[PDB]
């Protein structure tokens, strides 16, 4: 870039570049993401094979397509480096699951900017409907205790966190929201749990969540009063698992056109800092 | 490039394609009504000829008149009578550039520009060319400074060689001069032309050629001036999209 | 020149004022004139056409006088006047079109014609009269260099332009902000928008600005100014800048906040007007400057709320707009407007004949091309042009 | 009369037509070849549609000389004509349609309409020297 | 074409001619009507449809017992047909590819599995099979007549797509060929093409948090008026609203075009 | 406008604006990274702390520099998660792991972009001068196969990996270059080692591998007909560690001059990446 | 005006431009696809760049007819008046710029500024022919 | 006005009648040479002055 100030010119010349999915088949890569049961009721040494044959069809050279397998949605959550530059990740809805489920969508589906936390030193503060803490690992137990102008607990002793409040307790993923504008001292089980402050943003312009099963909704918002449905969030009607990998190939333009590469220059999206 | 054998029984199954489409069949068929229309007997599933007598091209257009319908009686034969006079005719003798070799230049050209043309794909993605490129288009014949213009789909005008006029034009005239005299695959058109002789001006010289079609001429203006020219070429092909 | 135009209001306040009927003594003064004419004329001869596909035709002059015997006017009189005025007009109308249609990058002012460069000779001023035909009229004073001045209902002087600006934009055209706009003739409507409804801007307000410079100077303009761009206020799939791809405009509509409209001179505010809708007056301007903007509102009810969220997608384009038209103004310089015809007589009478393009106008004498690049001879040809039609017109509509 | 005598391809703004009888707009509606995410959602591959594609033009004659009378935007004839008709309460006639309606008279432009429209709007233009 | 010219004539009324001329089909479970427990359900029903305008000999009761049986056999009888579903978790999908069926216009050609491998062309060609136990293998040909992943001599190297199902709308990546292997003798495939919606059923459905998907893609989700959705809570409950409501529903369907050959 | 859509138009305003080094005092964070003989030879509790407060005086806040650890440069050029805003690695002149250095200076001092490999299901080849494989782990040891255009073998059988041609054995980095344009069949020991496909794009506005010892290299280039001397490429004359550590604090800004804002990182980006 | 009036292709040395008010100079640099050791060192594959290619151009206008007044490197028209002012402490006025700036007066050279810096110029050459 | 490409060496300009040595245009040639109908000059200047 270097260059963002200095409009464009606003002319309708009119004239449009025609395709586009001439360039994405030639210069990008396509990420599969599915889970364990998804391959092994496939039961072939040979289907991610077959299916990259049938990517040529779309229009994928060979060596272009991949496949990536999360066997859980707890373990896909935290160590998520995304690989390639267009990533449509398959979910199986679990009825228990559906937070683990969400908070992980949260994370794909988003442009996060995080930063490190010590929770040992420092009494801090989440301020806009941006600022959220997320925070992952083995087992994520984050106990909280809100401080009064005084650095004093408000229904607890910042001395026991025997007092404080539990607001997570063993999770793998976890996006916590506190009151904006209230500093808390903080007990997380960093023995292994990572807890990161972390600014929203800018979505996702590539992930396309593809929902398989039951009547799912998700709300990336923590809050009630806003739900937003993105194109970079699909739903597929369950029958077998081989169909299911058919239709996303029949129909992968339409997938990769609901996403859109340019933004992926980073391993992981956990931007540090 | 790679071609084993290929691009070779390729341009033979680009062949092999051709036999078996559009362009196929139907020159076939304009071949057949002729020589049946003299020899056997002419057909008569109802038959006109709009013109001095029976001659496949005029007549056997001006009769059938199968699957166009909601408008007035003219355009319906010009029309009938356009789909035999153009494509069908081009294949077999006419002057300046014909309609398919501003189509052939498309080809050559990206079945080059290209990346994504093996073998197989070689055949029918041309054959197919042929039969969607340049959707419509028209025709005209002169004839003592009138240029008769059989709008395919729709119009049809008349012009004197020098002026250009909106003069009578009549299904009759029409007839024969098409028949058997040499056509003209209007490169550009009336619209085109009368809004460039105006805001502009074609001297009596050029003019003559602008019609013929000359290539030289038409080169000059789209290559020199740049006004109008340069859409009425350019729209065709954007029409030649297959 | 001059010249020309006397031949006309001679024949018109002729054609007019001569029938069965009335007295000498109401054309006396006027018989006169005409007789003066034929005078002058006779023995000499012309030439016109001989371009494009306009016929060459020659003319000749052989005749008799008028009767300043009678008293009243018998029938018998007229006709026999009336044969030799049609000669007359059938002249002029062949006369006006074949100065019509040449033009000069040199001289583009004076005469080009063989059949006019004659009648600039001075054995023929002996023939100008009555000069209150509001061309002609401002002829002179610019031949005497003095200021000038024409009228104008609906005036023509935006070449047209219907473009945008993303001042924030991003592949996805899903957070944009920027503005929208269609110039054209006497009328200005553009529209302000951004996607997020300024969310995240200083004071939850976000400025706009449309600037537009005239060719030439307008003043007495008359001017009606309207809040809303209703030209934007509707759903759009819109080519990207690049041309590359699509986005989609979804607007919803705001009332423009902080309008401010200046009508500026050589840079200088010369009428300034804060957010009042409805007739204002420039006095005189080459430069009008909108500004305005769109403030997120502080209290939203719910149905308003779920418009605007504190996060995307966003859904409803918040946009703010204005519409301004010149109703009338006066300008020194000829332009087309939406009640003369001289334009379209000039562009009617060289697409007719066939006229080539020549050396000064745009092919088909194009508005929008004439006006964007309106040269200092491109001014000249048009009002020597416009003067012709003007003068033709009082005789052959 | 069928001949095209102007013709203008994509040209907005300014145009004149010198002689015509007939207008004929010619437009098209091209699909996006390229579509961002919510373009593409308005235009699904199955029903149900529901953001309806749409194009348009409009065209707009400022000024135009006609060799027959015709009521335009800035003349009085037309009105005078029908205001002292109304004022008096005048039958309706054999010639012109009740009130004088404009789209009425203009749908069917007889050669006998026109020639009462001229001498009437002829009248009225007489009057309008002297009374207004 | 119709010309376009508008002057208002509202014809007023509608409902009176649907009324005087039209056959309404109420589908229900068997569930349903064991629940209300009477001989003369239908007939009380009948009565009161007199009240919402429909003559006595008007209203049919069909009665499937299954989703999987009703998906084999929509044999829409009437002129309306409103179907009631019941929300069973485990038959979602079975409940999909039954809705896709009755809400949609087909248009099938009858596949012979055993001589031809096909493809399906289009985002609307797809395989509809339907019967017993439908169970079908597929194995993709390269453009050879080859297996892709499979050999076209042995099944046992097939890819499963579907395991005895009632009712299947199968798909495959378009444009490529396959060697089919269903089961023939409990089963029946036909090739289908999609297209023209239905302007009769208006599948209500009871109970959940009813949302499904009813395309095959990932990329749309139609929702359309023939797709309504009552609150359970008793079955004689659920007919008094759709009697009570006819009109509304009938008003949200509309007696078809199809020019369809089969009938 | 973010698009990465690009013009500017320079106008000599002249204004020469002022310092530079007070915006990166506030605002930057400096990350040195050190072998463990390096601070071993220290011997104090208090190091790290003695040169933070000495950093104070070259104008870096308190909480601002950060000391990292690598105990080797085969560990160190491993995950590489820079950590900093601004990294100036030490390196100490270790002659018989010249190359393991090589490597490891190529993959910091430059910036890098990568996609996963498959090496089991599809055989690849390199396009251009910037399109190397990158791999690293615990022990690296790949052997090649080039394909003719039919998929077989060239002094080699696709078949038997015994006739492969081995290019790495146990490394804990390498940077692998392959005759361009030609497909191979890759066999890696991907138990410990993890291969990728790397596009070499931009280099790094951060790093500053200060080279201790020798006389000295260290070349980044694969070829043989270009050597690229960069400012991020300094060195200094080996004495004691506690000298060392000095002169780093003594011209920490004249070494983070070579260096600055970290391009690719910077916020103003977008269509160029992150 | 948009318009190519003079065109030239690749030739230096002197050439004519009859009527313009635009110049567009358009150049390319091509990489020498031959290239001896010492010019093959200059421009590797790979940065570090060290030897910038750089192609350019020089035009100059010797002589030439305008139908405005303006300065040149002959006349003494712009140092009369600009001397005169200076000499007698004139204050800035409300035509021209500070200094009779010569920058500042082209770059904003209104028909009001030209008008007087044409008057301004004809009496200078008046008072030339007496007092230098 | 015979515009000769006399290929290798040479380059000659007519005048169609009277022959005639003249000025050769590098310019003029570029195009009627690029699309129009050329000829096999059997005989060339030379020989035919
Ligand atoms: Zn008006």
């Amino acid at each position: 870039n270097y260059g963002i100030n200095l409009p464009i010119t606003g002319s309708m010349d009119t004239a449009y570049a025609n395709s586009t999915q001439e360039e994405t088949f030639l210069t990008s890569t396509l990420c599969l993401y599915y889970p364990t049961e998804a391959a092994t009721e496939i039961n072939d040494n040979s289907w991610k094979d077959t299916l990259s044959q049938l990517f040529l069809t779309k229009g994928w050279p060979t060596g272009s397509v991949y496949f990536k397998e999360y066997t859980d949605i707890a373990s896909f959550s935290v160590d998520p480096q995304l690989y390639c530059d267009y990533n449509v990740v398959l979910m199986k809805y679990d009825a228990t699951l559906q937070l683990d489920m969400s908070e992980l969508a949260d994370l794909i589906l988003n442009e996060w900017l995080c930063n490190p936390m010590d929770i040992t030193l420092y009494y801090y503060q989440q301020t806009d409907e941006a600022n959220k803490w997320i925070s992952m690992g083995s087992s994520c137990t984050i106990k909280v205790c809100p401080l009064n102008t005084q650095t004093l607990g408000i229904g607890c002793l910042t001395t026991d966190t025997a007092t404080f409040e539990e607001v997570a307790t063993a999770e793998k993923l976890v996006i916590t929201d506190v009151v904006d504008g209230v500093n808390h001292k903080l007990d997380v089980t960093t023995a292994t749990c990572t807890i990161r402050n972390c600014k929203k943003l800018g979505p996702r312009e590539n992930v396309a969540v593809i929902q398989v099963g039951g009547s799912d909704v998700l709300d990336i918002t923590a809050d009630p009063t806003t739900a937003p449905q993105t194109e970079r969030m699909m739903r597929i009607n369950w029958k077998k698992w081989w169909q299911v990998f058919y239709t996303v190939v029949d129909y992968v333009n339409q997938i990769i056109q609901a996403m859109s590469k340019r933004s992926r220059s980073l391993n992981s999206a956990a931007f540090y800092y | 490039k790679s071609t084993i054998d290929a691009a070779k029984s390729m341009a033979t199954s680009v062949m092999k394609k051709f036999k078996k489409s559009g362009l196929a069949n139907s020159v076939s068929t304009l071949t057949d009504s002729l020589s049946d229309a003299a020899s056997s007997i002419s057909r008569g599933a109802s038959i006109r000829s709009v013109g001095s007598s029976a001659s496949a091209w005029t007549d056997v257009s001006t009769q059938i008149t199968d699957v166009s319908s909601s408008v007035s009686s003219i355009s319906t034969q010009t029309s009938t009578i356009s789909r035999r006079l153009r494509l069908k005719e081009m294949a077999t003798q006419t002057e300046g550039m014909n309609f398919d070799d501003i189509s052939a230049a498309v080809l050559k050209t990206k079945i080059d520009r290209s990346t994504q043309i093996s073998p197989n794909t070689l055949p029918d993605i041309v054959t197919e060319a042929s039969e969607k490129f340049i959707p419509n288009r028209a025709y005209r014949v002169i004839n003592n400074d009138e240029v008769f213009e059989a709008g395919t789909d729709g119009r049809f005008f008349a012009y004197r060689v020098e002026t250009f006029d909106e003069i009578p034009f009549d299904v009759q005239k029409f007839a024969d001069l098409v028949t058997d005299s040499p056509v003209i695959s209007a490169i550009i058109d009336f619209k085109t032309l009368k809004n460039l002789n105006d805001n502009y001006g074609i001297s009596r010289q050029q003019a003559f050629n602008l019609l013929r079609s000359d290539p030289r001429v038409l080169r000059e203006f789209i290559n020199q001036d740049n006004p109008i020219i340069r859409n009425r070429i350019e729209q065709l092909i954007m029409q030649c999209r297959l | 020149m001059d010249v020309l135009y006397s031949l006309s209001k001679t024949l018109k306040d002729a054609r007019d004022k001569i029938v069965e009927g009335t007295l000498y003594s109401n054309v006396s003064d006027l018989i006169q004139q005409f007789n003066q004419m034929i005078i002058t004329m006779n023995g000499n001869e012309f030439q016109t056409g001989g371009i494009g596909n306009l016929p060459i035709r020659n003319w000749n002059f052989d005749f008799g006088l008028l009767g300043t015997t009678l008293l009243n006017l018998d029938a018998n009189y007229v006709e026999t006047a009336r044969n030799t005025i049609d000669y007359f007009v059938d002249f002029v109308d062949n006369v006006c079109m074949d100065e019509m249609v040449r033009e000069s990058q040199r001289n583009g002012i004076a005469p080009q014609s063989d059949s006019l460069r004659k009648l600039s000779g001075i054995k023929f001023k002996r023939i100008n009269f009555d000069n209150s035909s509001e061309y002609i009229e401002n002829w002179n004073l610019q031949n005497r260099r003095q200021r000038t001045g024409f009228t104008f209902h609906k005036p023509n002087i935006f070449p047209y332009s219907a473009s945008f600006t993303l001042n924030r934009s991003q592949p996805a055209h899903d957070n944009l902000m920027g503005t929208m706009w269609l110039n054209a003739g006497s009328e200005i409507q553009v529209a302000g928008f951004d996607y997020s409804c300024a969310i995240n801007a200083p004071a939850n307000i976000q400025q706009f600005e449309h600037i537009v410079q005239l060719r030439r100077v307008l003043t007495t303009a008359t001017i009606t100014l309207l809040p809303d761009a209703e030209r934007f206020s509707f759903p759009r799939v819109i080519n990207s800048a690049d041309g590359a791809t699509t986005w989609y405009f979804n607007p919803v509509i705001l009332r423009p906040n902080n309008v401010e409209v200046e009508f500026l001179l050589n840079g200088q505010i010369i009428n300034t007007y804060q957010a009042r809708f409805g007739t204002i007056i420039a006095r005189n301007f080459d430069t009008i400057r909108l500004s305005f903007q769109l403030m997120r509102p502080p209290n939203m009810t719910p149905a308003v709320a779920a418009l605007f969220p504190n996060a995307q997608p966003f859904e409803h384009h918040a946009t703010v707009g204005l519409t301004l038209r010149i109703e009338s103004a006066v300008c020194e310089s000829v332009l087309a407007d939406a009640s003369k015809t001289m334009l379209a007589n000039v562009t009617s009478v060289r697409q007719e004949y066939a006229i080539p393009v020549g050396p000064v106008f745009p092919p088909g004498m194009n508005w929008t091309d004439l006006i964007t690049n309106y040269s200092p001879s491109r001014e000249d040809n048009l009002q020597r042009v416009f003067t012709v039609a003007s003068i033709r017109s009082m005789l052959v509509k």
